[PDB]
C-alpha cells in the first residue's frame, strides 16, 4: 500500500511479553486496547481508547493527547502526567508510560 | 472487550 511512516512507536519486551514495533502516520494514530488502533496495546491495563499522536507533517513535532485513559499517560525525563485532551509535544525518543507499559517515539 | 483494569 501507499501510506508511508513518518515515525515509529517501540514497545519494551518486559513482564508482559515480547517487544513491537509500531509505524506512525501522518494525521491520527490511536493508541489502545481495540486491535483496530494504530497501535494496538492488548494488555489489561491499557485503555481501550487510551491516546492518540497526531502527525501533521514528517518534521514537525506530534501532538501526543491522553484520550481519558484510566491508568494515565506520563511522559518521563523528566517526570510529566498528561491531562486528558492537552496537547503534549513529542520530542524525538520519547520515552512515554501507557499505563505501565514502557514506550519510546522515534522520528523517522 | 471488558472494562480497563485499575493499577492496585
Amino acid at each position: 500500500s501507499n501510506v508511508e511512516p513518518v515515525g515509529r512507536l517501540h514497545i519494551f519486551s518486559g513482564a508482559h511479553g515480547p517487544e513491537k514495533d509500531f509505524p506512525l502516520h501522518l494525521g491520527k494514530n490511536v493508541v489502545g486496547r481495540m486491535p483496530d488502533c494504530s497501535v494496538a496495546l492488548p494488555f489489561p491495563s491499557i485503555s481501550k481508547q487510551h491516546a492518540e499522536i497526531e502527525i501533521l507533517a514528517w518534521d514537525k513535532a506530534p501532538i501526543l493527547r491522553d484520550c481519558g485513559s484510566l491508568n494515565g499517560t506520563q511522559i518521563l525525563r523528566p517526570p510529566k502526567v498528561l491531562s486528558p485532551g492537552v496537547s503534549h509535544r513529542l520530542r524525538d525518543q520519547e520515552l512515554i508510560l501507557f499505563a505501565d507499559l514502557l514506550c519510546q517515539y522515534h522520528r523517522l | 472487550m471488558e472494562d480497563t483494569q485499575a493499577i492496585d
